[PDB]
């Protein structure tokens, strides 16, 4: 594993969690769009959600506590879209694990550089 | 083995003292029996004496509170053991907290009057 | 000590902190330290019961192996899962309780393990709601315990723990099922030890139906807090199945380590006093310590 | 809103009555373990009011009843934050404690003290 | 508690039933009247373990200083009942 | 069954 | 008064005390209570319970899990 | 009673419920079975309490107290102008203390009415009492037990002495 | 009682040993007082320093809770060494391999954390993203001025 | 073993115990005094009905007109619903 | 009340014997029907993501 | 309890006590009873040596041998009895443990409230202060005037009368009350 | 003031003119009316403090004192009627005539103008005191007790007499609000700080502190339960009211001479909670209780904030009230075994249910319950304290460690237990002794219920 690897093995080529990204976005890419937030701040802020509930897919969260609300008290049938937001939140973990490889091949590339 | 302690005592089935007595410690444990039953049997007739309505008088337990109140200052000798520790104990711990308290209130006061430190919401203080 | 010293005092500990999740959350040595120290309390009290022997003294180091991984969870900022982990595990604990107390009450206050036993065919009623509790303590899927303890042990895993931490509180929740495994075998399991009279009575509705009721609790309670509660933190799923399953994993590995270590006292072999047997037996020796050297210095001190 | 308060002053006002009833001498006539867990039972039934109120709609309150006592800018208002953490374990506790009191009816039949030892566990 | 109270027929048929169990005592021989030196013939390990019959029996604890001189199944039947405290 | 008599002290005082 | 069961009910055999009297009887010993202590594996309670019988109790009736949800 | 320009509460901005299911939420079905047997008598006895206070209804008069020369105008020797001028000081002070309280309930309020998500709508009242607690550790702090007018003077003349050589 | 039966001094001759000994019950050769270090103790006699929980248990006592007799001498740390207090009964395990097992428990607890401490066992992933620069208009800021722009990329 | 001086003993002062236990039994005129869920009902009105009566009237009349001390928490505001009190409707999520 | 039975099996109720068993059938007809209903436990999401065998086009190529 | 401890444990006493002490901590270890009763049948196996020792130095050596074992193998939690000291219950119902002098105390209402048990008790203390002017005349017939002891009282040698210290022995409240 | 002086004073014809069987029912209802028309000086509906003459003034801080002293007469005299039923009518009727002479100068010493008729009255405590202890105490020791009590106090009170006549001599008028008003900083002189030490000795001897405490335990053990009453619940703080009202003259150089106090108070009561912990005399262990909860509020005094100020009244009320009502129980457990050893009489709850109770409530506020004013003072002088210095509370906590570890040593000492059978002579509570503790303990409730009224001088 990573934790594995990293522990009696070579840090150069390994990374730390606190200095990511440590590189700048702009090498290995041309472009990169930005995560276009559908949740908007006025809609999330009378929501009234939870700054660590506030990531970047809290668009289905909010149609989750909707659901919820309109469908209490049959809170089984509230299961689709507690769905829909685990997969927007494994879409964000693939996109921080994501950067992470992309973070750990960019050190491959510097220490081949190197 | 069994290490002893002064604060887990070596038991007396285990003590090596019990295995080799002789016929004086033997006598001694006769006069101690001796002396348990003629202390027993004086309590046990305070006890059922029915012409007794007060408490029993303990002697052991007024000599153990007199020996606790009203004996140490008529048994005191003034050692210089005694003398240094007992003006260690007494003095050494008001020089030790009143260097903490000076050390902590002039770090206070200096931070205080230089501005470092700072009251933000201390309204009762 | 089924409503004291089981459900409602020893949880205040953690209450307090869950109470105050907007301080905790800016500070990051506090988090680290509570969490040592919860994994410290969850090894030390699931070690304890390994080979202990009142019946009231396994369940109370039970209950504070699930206090100590109450502020691990806490040390791991999530609260809301602590206080999860606080209204599932109440009713499963005060459960065992009952039972341990109702075996004492038919039993005639006989608190050790080694005069008890067959419960299973001698009380079917408090035997069936010890293997309910027992097992929503052990965490088997979709009970009370689970929709804590699973999503606990996730958390373990996917947060910035220590690794100390991860190995010494999988460890311990080993050793839970491993003294999970000790209440089942020496009580419900084996043939009987208790003295020959046999007073039984269980046949009160006032003792049928308050077990039934904490039973419904603990096959219906912890589904529908966790459905009813709202998102109040971030679950996150997507994590390898060698680590998503572990917490399963390691108790049918538990179950099945003290099933082919309680299996052996069957046969007949020397039974060995070995030191790690005194550390699991003689309470850790923090006790005879701590409480011998702390009142010796203090009240001689006091006097001298 | 209005129910909201009442409800968990209400839960206090039925706790706060095994303790109002042993003070008098009405604990020589009634039955004080089956009177404590029909108290407990109707506070566990109006504790699942805040409970289902919280499951819809999830407001947290913030009740301060009794102005105590005021000191230079402190004040030590009495007050009653009811939210995820307090209504929650209120009926939890109340339902665990409705199965203590029914368990311990049976379990102390052997203490005559056992109007002192619920008034205790109240 | 919810066990009932002892009777001394009870007590003494429940001592003559674990007392007729031991393998070096024959129950036509075993009355309630004999002593276990001079009338069954018994050794020093047995009456101490006729004290763990007791032990293991009634679920309360024998002190060694009285199971010493604790030697016929009367007064062991007497002193089992004077320390339940029954009436008869 | 006959019942026991319970000592106790006066609690008429 | 109690009805005592009789003591000729109680015997060895049938029971793992039985098993320990023959090998400490290959050693050379007899077993003094082992016709007192046979009541706990003689009668009744003879025959040890396994894992699916105290854990997997009633699973045979709680095999009872309905598709009808239509 | 309640008065909007000392507390002012932002009205409730609660949503219209619309249930999608079609099982009838108890909550509401509840509340109007508790409002049908509770609040309608309760309102009947408070109506019946209004119109007995309404017949012996009387009024009471909130106090005034003319402002008096204070510490700086009177003279040091002269006991009774010290004196009057400690007690408006005193009267100040109180009523200080309890304009500190006013700004800790409309802190506390505004809290507890913006949730979780407190910082947005609470700048402006964490602004206000940021101002008032720089105000009063201006004003009465390390004063001692034994505050007076004439001890805030000394370190309202330290302040300004001390502004006085900064400037 | 009287100044005789009452405590005082040290016995310095053995006649008054003697005496003291029956003042206080005990036998004349097991009279062994404290030292004379001017501490206050004098003529009470030094017992060997074993709590009551040491004494016989089942044998019945004239004081129940001490585990004493009428007339025998107290201790004088008795109220130390009383069943609710402090007690020195014989543990099953010495007390030094007791103190290394203990402290050895804790020191390689303490050192094993700080093991976990160094290497602090991350998952293979990055930083929670946080949108909106990174949330600094909720996080408490003003919103006159311009947050610092921190932008959050797709890959 | 036993000796006969100390069964002596024992055995009148066991004969003893029982005659003193036997007249610790208690004679059968010795104390001398001086529906389903009816009562449930009866508790449901005499202890639920009325202290919320008191604790109600308590809430409207003296706690909830003295100001900031029943403060709500701000209700969830969600992209398509409509607040009754300003009539205004959330536009809705992208 | 009881009868207490001595050294064999006490009379054991129909109410506590069928009370017990359906309590326990009752806690496995709730984990088969939660198992059957959702096998999220040991499923979770669909399969967590190896980053070994993700391509580097989509992943963002380092130059050169 | 009932009776009085000696002087000094004689080497029998010792013995039997190394007995039950090994007869309880086994048990304490071996949990099931058939474990029990072949290592208790080993512990006669370890009895047969010390059936016919002659010397008593090797019988008191053998003595610290199979203490010192014992004290090495012994359970560090033993086995506890209910009853027992140490135990689950050593003392727990002293709520009931109200003498009988405190009957004297009670209120003549209370006393009203119980007719025929204080005319009883009323005849117990008659009993006792009719017995105990020859029940103190007894103990100082049969005090022996050496200096040897014992703790055990004497009987009743006189027909009629009851034995002395008999009222602490009969007085004391019931242990299993309720 | 004077319609609560001069009715006290003519509470002795009261007793003096009576019959003797008549005496203890007159003088203590009149004296529960004394208390009644001594409730009338909670009328502050303003700041301005009530001066109903030259004479006398009424203080926010000094009126629950003013109402401790005219509440805490009937308790005494409740407490000494079984203690003198054997006496006989002249010495009972003096016991009286000292006891109600006693509450008259306590009144008129707490409603005091002028800080030498506060010298005077302050002094005037130490003739019946000193008649109550050593001529009605019950042991050997009284004499060398009462010598103790005079000469520690004495020695304490004549440099304050100094330090007050020079003062009087500098500035004038030793009125408390002249001279609250019109004074002028100290100068930071040698002559000064021996000032300082001349008029702040006397209340730092009747505050037992580390160095001069060692007078309290003797005349508390010595004591009979009127005089231990008075001594251990508001002659005590007579000191405290003065250490209170001395101390605007003088406040520049108490921010420099105050440390030694606060480090003897502190180390004071740290070791007295630890000497509470091995004691046998249970009037003894409520004397050193009492010294460390001295030591509490000397160290609150000797800082100088209000929130101290209010800590240190709260903790004034809520000990007097909570060491009179466990030294009245001291005294019922001295009644019953004529002894006052906690180890001799044990399980008294097994004969005793409601004075358990009693027992649990008294020893319960003394480990401070939290509505109750115990740890409402105590958390408001550590709160004071810590803003004194971040490292003091450490030492307070071990305090609060060791009482409660004395508080349920008590508990469990005297009140749980086997049941000692050797006391026929334990007769059960008497209906005075339980309406003595119901009356001690229903104005802690009440004044749980309403801490308005004990807010002190400062706030
Ligand atoms: C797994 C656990 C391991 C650890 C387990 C515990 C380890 C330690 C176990 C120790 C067990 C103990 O040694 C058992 C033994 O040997 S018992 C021998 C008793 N046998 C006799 O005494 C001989 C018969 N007696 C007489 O013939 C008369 O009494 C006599 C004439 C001698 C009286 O003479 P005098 O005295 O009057």
């Amino acid at each position: 594993a990573h934790l594995t690897r990293r522990y009696l093995w070579d840090a150069s080529v390994e990374p730390d969690p606190e200095k990511i990204p440590s590189f700048p976005p702009d090498l290995g890419f041309p472009e990169r769009k930005e995560r276009v937030m559908v949740a908007t701040q006025q809609e999330m802020m009378d929501a009234q959600l939870t700054l660590q509930q506030r990531d970047y897919c809290a668009h289905y969260l909010i149609r989750l506590l909707k659901c919820k609300r309109d469908s209490f008290p049959n809170f089984l049938a509230c299961k689709h879209e507690q769905h829909d937001w685990d997969y927007c939140e494994h879409l964000d973990y693939v996109k921080r694990m994501k950067e992470f490889e992309r973070e750990r091949r960019l050190l491959q590339r510097k220490k081949r550089r190197a | 083995k069994y290490k002893p302690a002064p604060l887990a005592t070596l038991p007396s089935t285990l003590d090596p003292a019990e295995y080799d007595v002789s016929p004086e410690t033997r006598r001694a444990q006769v006069e101690r029996l001796s002396i348990r039953a003629r202390l027993k049997r004086e309590y046990l007739l305070q006890y059922n004496d029915p012409k007794r309505v007060s408490h029993i008088e303990d002697p052991a337990l007024i000599r153990w509170t007199y020996a606790r109140s009203a004996n140490i200052y008529p048994n005191f000798r003034p050692t210089p053991k005694n003398s240094l520790l007992g003006a260690v104990a007494g003095f050494g711990p008001l020089i030790f907290w009143y260097y903490v308290f000076k050390t902590d209130r002039d770090r206070k006061e200096r931070l205080i009057q230089e501005g470092k430190l700072d009251r933000k919401f201390n309204i009762s203080y | 000590s089924a409503l004291l010293h089981s459900s409602t005092m020893v949880v205040a500990g953690i209450f307090l902190l869950v109470r105050f999740h907007p301080l905790t959350t800016n500070n990051n040595f506090i988090l680290t330290t509570m969490l040592c120290l919860g994994a410290l309390t969850t090894l030390f009290t699931a070690i304890c019961a390994l080979t202990q022997n009142d019946i009231k003294k396994i369940i109370a180091f039970s209950t504070s192996s699930q206090l100590g991984l109450m502020m691990v969870t806490l040390g791991m900022n999530q609260p809301h899962l602590a206080f999860l982990h606080i209204c599932t595990h109440a009713f499963f604990k005060a459960m065992l309780f009952m039972c341990s107390g109702s075996i004492i009450h038919s039993l005639a206050d006989e608190q050790d393990i080694r005069k008890m036993g067959n419960i299973t065919k001698i009380m079917p009623f408090t035997s069936s709601c010890l293997v309910i509790g027992s097992l929503a303590l052990t965490g088997m899927p979709f009970l009370t315990g689970f929709y804590s303890k699973d999503l606990i042990i996730e958390a373990i895993n996917t947060c910035n723990t220590n690794a100390w931490a991860l190995l010494i509180t999988l460890i311990a929740t080993s050793m839970t099922a491993m003294y999970s495994m000790r209440i089942i075998y020496f009580v419900t399991m084996t043939k009987p030890r208790f003295p020959p009279l046999i007073s039984i009575n269980e046949n009160d509705p006032d003792l049928m139906n308050p077990i039934k009721r904490l039973a419904f609790g603990s096959i219906f309670a912890g589904f529908v807090i966790s459905y009813n509660i709202p998102p109040t933190s971030i679950p996150v799923l997507t994590m390898p199945w060698f680590l998503k399953t572990t917490a399963l994993i390691i108790s049918v590995l538990g179950f099945l380590i003290a099933l082919e270590l309680n299996n052996l006292t069957m046969k007949l072999s020397m039974n060995k006093a070995n030191p790690y047997s005194s550390f699991s037996t003689l309470l850790g020796f923090f006790p005879s310590i701590i409480h011998r050297i702390t009142p010796m210095k203090s009240l001689n001190l006091s006097l001298k | 809103m209005n129910i909201f308060t009442t409800s968990i002053l209400l839960i206090f006002i039925l706790l706060l009555s095994p303790i109002l009833i042993s003070m008098s001498n009405l604990i020589k006539h009634i039955n004080f373990p089956l009177y404590t867990t029909t108290s407990i039972k109707f506070s566990f039934i109006i504790s699942l009011l805040p409970l289902l109120m919280f499951f819809h709609n999830n407001m947290e309150y913030m009740i301060t009843t009794w102005h105590w006592v005021t000191m230079n800018s402190m004040e030590l208002k009495m007050s009653f934050k009811t939210d995820f953490f307090s209504i929650l374990f209120t009926s939890v506790a109340l339902f665990v404690t409705w199965s203590i009191m029914q368990f311990s009816s049976w379990y102390m039949h052997s203490d005559p003290n056992i109007n002192r030892f619920i008034k205790y566990l109240t | 508690s919810d066990a009932p109270p002892l009777t001394l027929d009870g007590i003494k048929d429940r001592v003559l039933y674990v007392l007729k169990l031991y393998d070096k005592i024959d129950p036509e021989k075993l009355s309630v009247n004999s002593h276990f030196m001079k009338d069954l013939g018994l050794d020093s390990l047995d009456q101490v373990e006729i004290i763990m019959a007791m032990e293991d029996e009634f679920g309360f604890e024998i002190p060694d200083i009285d199971a010493e001189k604790l030697m016929c199944p009367q007064e062991i039947v007497d002193y089992i009942a004077d320390k339940k405290d029954v009436y008869e | 069954g006959k019942r026991l008599f319970v000592v106790k002290p006066s609690l008429y005082y | 008064k109690m009805e005592l069961p009789d003591y000729r009910q109680w015997k060895i055999e049938g029971t793992p005390l039985e098993t320990v009297q023959k090998k400490l009887a290959a050693r050379g010993l007899r077993d003094p209570w082992a016709r007192n202590e046979a009541w706990r594996y003689m009668g009744g309670f003879a025959g040890n319970i396994t894992f699916p019988s105290v854990i997997l109790k009633g699973f045979k009736w709680g095999f009872a899990a309905f598709v009808v949800a239509l | 009673s309640w008065d909007k320009d000392v507390y002012p509460e932002p009205p409730s901005r609660t949503p219209a419920p619309s249930p999608q299911t079609s099982l009838p939420n108890p909550i509401t079905y509840l509340t109007k079975a508790y409002d049908l047997v509770v609040d309608w008598p309760v309102t009947l006895v408070r109506e019946f309490i209004e119109r007995q206070h309404a017949k012996n209804r009387t009024y009471y008069y909130h106090r005034q107290y003319r402002r008096v020369p204070d510490i700086t105008e009177c003279k040091e020797g002269d006991v009774l102008c010290i004196y009057e001028a400690e007690m408006q000081w005193r009267r100040d002070f109180k009523v200080d203390q309890e304009i500190m309280n006013i700004i800790q309930e409309r802190l506390k309020a505004c809290q507890q009415r913006e949730g979780e998500n407190y910082q947005q709508n609470c700048a402006k009242e964490l602004e206000q009492f940021t101002k008032v607690t720089k105000a009063y550790q201006d004003r009465y702090l390390d004063l001692g037990a034994y505050y007076s007018a004439r001890k805030c003077l000394a370190k309202q003349k330290q302040r300004m002495l001390e502004e006085r050589k900064a400037a | 009682m009287t100044k005789d039966m009452l405590p005082g001094s040290y016995p310095r001759t053995p006649e008054e040993r003697a005496a003291a000994a029956k003042k206080y019950n005990m036998r004349v050769e097991d009279y062994e007082p404290y030292p004379d270090d001017g501490m206050g103790y004098g003529d009470y006699p030094m017992l060997p320093n074993r709590s009551q929980h040491e004494r016989d248990p089942w044998y019945q006592w004239d004081h129940s809770e001490l585990r004493m007799n009428w007339g025998e001498p107290i201790h004088w740390d008795l109220d130390m060494y009383i069943r609710n207090r402090v007690d020195t009964s014989p543990t099953p395990v010495s007390w030094d391999v007791m103190c290394k097992h203990l402290f050895g428990f804790v020191a390689f607890m303490v050192f094993m954390f700080w093991v976990g401490h160094v290497f602090p066992s991350y998952q293979p992933v990055g930083p929670k993203q946080y949108p909106y620069n990174n949330l600094y208009l909720e996080r408490g800021g003003d919103p006159t001025k311009e947050p610092e722009p921190v932008v959050h990329y797709d890959i | 073993g036993y000796t006969p001086d100390e069964k002596l003993r024992l055995q009148q002062l066991r004969e003893l115990r029982r005659r003193w236990l036997k007249d610790q039994e208690l004679s059968p005129r010795e104390p001398v005094l001086p529906f389903k869920a009816y009562r449930s009902s009866l508790f449901a009105v005499s202890h639920v009905l009325i202290p919320m009566w008191f604790v109600h009237y308590y809430v409207k009349y003296h706690m909830a007109t003295k100001p900031y001390t029943i403060v709500s928490s701000k209700p969830r505001i969600f992209p398509g619903d409509t607040i009754l009190e300003t009539g205004e409707v959330i536009p809705p999520m992208r | 009340h009881i009868q207490p039975r001595y050294r064999e099996f006490p009379q054991l109720t129909r109410s506590q014997v069928i009370q017990g068993e359906f309590l326990s059938s009752l806690m496995w007809f709730w984990i088969l029907w939660r198992f059957w209903h959702d096998s999220d436990a040991v499923l979770g999401h669909f399969s967590y993501p190896d980053p070994s065998q993700w391509t580097d086009e989509e992943l963002g190529i380092p130059p050169d | 309890a009932f009776c009085a401890p000696p002087a000094y444990l004689t080497h029998q006493q010792k013995v039997l006590r190394l007995y039950k002490r090994a007869l309880r901590h086994l048990e304490s270890w071996c949990i099931h009873r058939d474990k029990y009763r072949y290592f208790a049948c080993l512990m006669r196996a370890r009895f047969e040596e010390h059936k016919n020792e002659k010397d008593m130095m090797r019988a008191t050596q053998l003595l610290r041998e199979a203490e010192e074992e014992f004290w090495q193998n012994q359970h560090p939690q033993p086995y506890i009895f209910p009853d027992s000291p140490g135990g689950t219950s050593f003392e727990r119902y002293e709520c009931y443990k109200v003498p009988e002098w405190c009957l004297d105390y009670w209120h003549p209402s209370e006393k009203a409230m119980y007719p025929d048990y204080f005319s009883k008790r009323e005849q117990w203390k008659k009993l006792r202060m009719e017995s105990w002017d020859r029940e103190v005349k007894q103990l100082q017939e049969e005090t022996s005037p050496d200096g040897i002891m014992t703790e055990a009282l004497p009987p009743a040698r006189r027909e009629g009368d009851l034995p002395p210290l008999w009222w602490h022995i009969v007085t004391r409240p019931r242990e299993r009350p309720t | 003031m004077l319609k609560i002086i001069l009715p006290s004073l003519m509470l002795l014809p009261l007793t003096w003119l009576s019959s003797p069987k008549k005496t203890w029912t007159n003088v203590t209802s009149y004296s529960f009316l004394i208390s009644l028309t001594s409730l009338t000086l909670l009328w502050q509906t303003d700041e301005n403090y009530k001066n109903f003459s030259n004479m006398f003034s009424s203080d926010p801080l000094s009126t629950p004192l003013i109402i401790l002293t005219a509440w805490l007469l009937p308790l005494m005299l409740m407490a000494s009627q079984n203690h003198l039923k054997k006496d006989n009518n002249v010495l009972q009727k003096l016991y009286i005539s000292m006891l109600i002479s006693l509450q008259i100068l306590l009144i008129m010493t707490f409603s005091a103008t002028e800080l030498i008729m506060f010298y005077i009255l302050f002094e005037a405590t130490l003739i019946p005191t000193l008649i109550i202890i050593t001529r009605w105490g019950n042991q050997t020791e009284r004499l060398n007790a009462g010598i103790y009590f005079l000469f520690y106090t004495l020695i304490g009170s004549i440099p304050l007499l100094i330090a007050l006549i020079l003062i009087q001599n500098h500035v004038g008028t030793l009125n408390l609000m002249i001279l609250s008003f019109t004074t002028h900083t100290l100068d930071a002189s040698w002559s000064n700080n021996l000032l300082w030490l001349a008029c702040m000795m006397a209340f730092l001897i009747k505050m037992p502190l580390y160095g001069v405490h060692l007078w309290l335990p003797k005349a508390h053990v010595e004591a009979p339960i009127a005089g231990s009453m008075i001594l251990a619940a508001i002659l005590l703080k007579l000191g405290s009211y003065g250490m209170i009202r001395i101390s605007i003259i003088l406040d520049p150089l108490t921010k420099y001479m105050a440390y030694p106090f606060i480090l003897l108070s502190l180390w004071g009561m740290i070791m007295t909670s630890s000497i509470c912990l091995r004691q046998t005399d249970l009037k003894s262990l409520i004397a050193y209780s009492s010294v460390s909860h001295m030591a509490l509020v000397i160290a609150s005094i000797m800082i100088q904030t209000p929130w101290s100020f209010m800590g240190a009244t709260m903790l004034m009320i809520a000990h007097g009230l909570t060491s009179s009502l466990l030294f009245c129980l001291a005294n019922s457990n001295y009644e019953r075994i004529h002894s006052r050893t906690m180890i001799m009489a044990r399980g008294l709850q097994m004969v005793f249910p409601l004075m358990a109770t009693w027992w649990l409530m008294a020893s319960l506020a003394n480990l401070a319950l939290p509505p109750s004013i115990n740890l409402m003072g105590e958390l408001f002088i550590t709160m004071s304290l810590f803003s004194w210095s971040n490292f003091t509370i450490i030492l307070m906590g071990i305090n609060i460690i060791i009482t409660g570890m004395y508080s349920m040593y008590m508990i469990i000492t005297t009140q749980r237990g086997k049941l000692t059978n050797h006391m026929i002579n334990l007769q059960p509570s008497h209906t005075r002794e339980l309406t003595l503790m119901a009356l001690h303990m229903i104005p802690l409730i009440l004044l749980t219920t309403s801490p308005k009224l004990i807010t002190g001088l400062t706030m």
